[PDB]
């Protein structure tokens, strides 16, 4: 088996190596070491194959190497793009067969702090006319990935009808999430206006519909 | 440009069948070491199977006799049939370009060109397709709401994919009722609500549903 810590932490613009721990029979016997990069919902990228080539393209900042048993990927000059999961593999040096480490997920800290951009939707027409009702509340471009979502009807705070989602990293390397208010659409039209109150780092926005 | 474009999957009962595709762009299936590999929920990539360039194809234990891979070199696709499907084949499959080595026929063990994935679920559970929205503002945003599906997952694109920039596509939200909605929007210029039409392509493959919603604000 090939093993990787669960998690690394590096510095932006410094470097992180991170290792992958197999037996002489893989990693210890045969020069077939790869190492992919994975962000959320995309394919693995490869970034290192064979212990220590860079694939076509694949820039200068990222190494590899093997002592003994134990590969180690260098990623230096640390960007916010590096953030993800990477992954070694070996020839499994018996037969025929590929063996993959666990993953390491990479967190690269000293990132600029981004304050998120709120978008928030009132009930269509379309969905009104289904008889239901909807608020769509947007949260993207924010760092880090932690937010608070309270919602208000005219003034009043209200809990009930709100489910909020986890922050998920987008292509930016920004986090993004959603917060809905599911309401009857008299509650809709009966209330003089909704709003979505965003926090992040102590840094609330708001933002407010009305049926009108 | 070369690429991997997947197709096939969705839900499937346990002990069924469904057959995966794996169409390439730009290179040849046949001059190349072809993987598959997997990934479970929230797990990490695990081999599958590579078929080398004579035909000649390998299988991880898991899978061995239960899984074929195979090309068809006039129309460069690989295939992936899946046969006696168990619930933890449940996973997202890539498609992988191994290149191999120079002088040699033997892979060189890692791929440089992947397919997207597609997802391939084992459940004997009911499905739900979603009823589409359109969100209008009332730089801004316009958009489509995907609401009331099971399972996950489903994937939005705008104007049949000849739209990614300015497009954002949010994580999916656990209701109150267990069933998911998401939201997917493009951000334009406040004043190019000038009332240009958008049309959000929302596909649920677990339920065999593709919904296009057009969206004018």
């Amino acid at each position: 088996a090939l093993t990787q810590p669960p998690s690394a932490s590096g510095s932006l613009g410094q470097s992180i190596t991170i290792s992958c721990t197999g037996t002489r029979s893989d990693i210890g016997a045969y020069s077939y070491v790869s190492w992919y990069q994975q962000h959320p919902g995309k394919a693995p990228k490869v970034i290192i194959y064979e212990v220590n080539k860079r694939p076509s393209g694949v820039p200068d900042r990222f190494s590899g190497s093997k002592s003994g048993s134990t590969a180690s990927l260098t990623v230096s000059g640390l960007q916010a793009d590096d953030e993800s999961t990477y992954y070694c593999s070996s020839y499994a040096g018996d037969k025929n067969f590929v063996l993959f480490g666990g993953g390491t997920k990479l967190t690269v800290v000293g990132q600029p702090k981004a304050n998120p951009t709120v978008t928030l939707f009132p009930p269509s027409s379309e969905e009104l006319q289904a008889n239901k009702a909807t608020l769509v509340c947007l949260i993207s471009d924010f760092y880090p990935g932690a937010v608070t979502v309270a919602w208000k009807a005219d003034s009043s705070p209200v809990k009930a009808g709100v489910e909020t989602t986890t922050p998920s990293k987008q292509s930016n390397n920004k986090y993004a999430a959603s917060s809905y208010l599911s309401l009857t659409p008299e509650q809709w039209k009966s209330h003089r206006s909704y709003s979505c109150q965003v926090t992040h780092e102590g840094s609330t926005v708001e933002k407010t519909v009305a049926p009108t | 440009e070369v690429q991997l474009v997947e197709t096939g999957g969705g839900l499937i009962q346990p002990g069924g069948s469904v057959r995966l595709s794996c169409a390439a762009s730009e290179f040849t299936v046949g001059s190349n070491f072809m993987h598959w590999v997997r990934q479970a929920p929230g797990k990490g990539l695990e081999w599958v199977s590579v078929i080398f360039k004579g035909g000649t194809a390998y299988y991880a234990d898991s899978v061995r006799g239960r899984f074929v891979v195979s090309r068809d070199d006039s129309k460069n696709t690989l295939f992936l049939q899946m046969n006696s499907l168990r619930v933890d084949d449940t996973a997202v499959y890539f498609c992988a370009r191994d290149g191999g080595l120079r002088f040699l026929d033997w892979p060189r063990w890692g791929m440089d060109v992947w397919g997207q994935g597609t997802t391939v679920i084992v459940s004997s559970a009911s499905t739900k397709g979603p009823s589409v929205f359109p969100l209008a503002p009332s730089t801004a945003a316009l958009g489509c709401l995907v609401k009331d599906y099971f399972p996950e997952p489903v994937t939005v694109s705008w104007n049949s994919g000849a739209l990614t920039s300015g497009v954002h596509t949010f994580p999916a939200v656990l209701q109150s009722s267990g069933l998911y909605s998401l939201s997917s929007v493009v951000t334009v210029p406040s004043s190019s609500l000038g009332t240009q039409t958008y049309i959000c392509n929302v596909n649920h493959k677990p339920s065999n549903t593709k919904v296009d919603k057009k969206v004018e604000p």
